[PDB]
């Protein structure tokens, strides 16, 4: 608990890292998070938006 | 650009499409800029 300082940050970059990463899994309003489902479930000009 | 199609066909000619018209005879380009205009010729059989 005294390198608390530096544990912070290497915990902080890890967390911001994970949550850009986790964030891939995100549907935003799409139909899948996966891009290869769009692509194979959909016409094209319905897969584009 | 000009062409005879049963009534049911029309629907496919629209842009980024698919179906038999718009794979082998007809296709519109994605980012198309114009009109599709057409109409019933049924008195002409």
């Amino acid at each position: 608990s005294a390198l608390g300082k530096l544990q912070d940050v290497v915990n902080q970059n890890a967390q911001a890292l994970n949550t850009l990463v986790k964030q891939l899994s995100s549907n935003f309003g799409a139909i899948s998070s996966v891009l290869n489902d769009i692509l194979s479930r959909l016409d094209k000009v319905e897969a584009e938006v | 650009d000009s062409f005879v199609i049963r009534g049911d066909e029309v629907r496919q000619i629209a842009p980024g499409q698919t179906g038999k018209i718009a794979d082998y005879n007809y296709k519109l380009p994605d980012d198309f800029t114009g009109c599709v205009i057409a109409w019933n010729s049924n008195n002409l059989d």
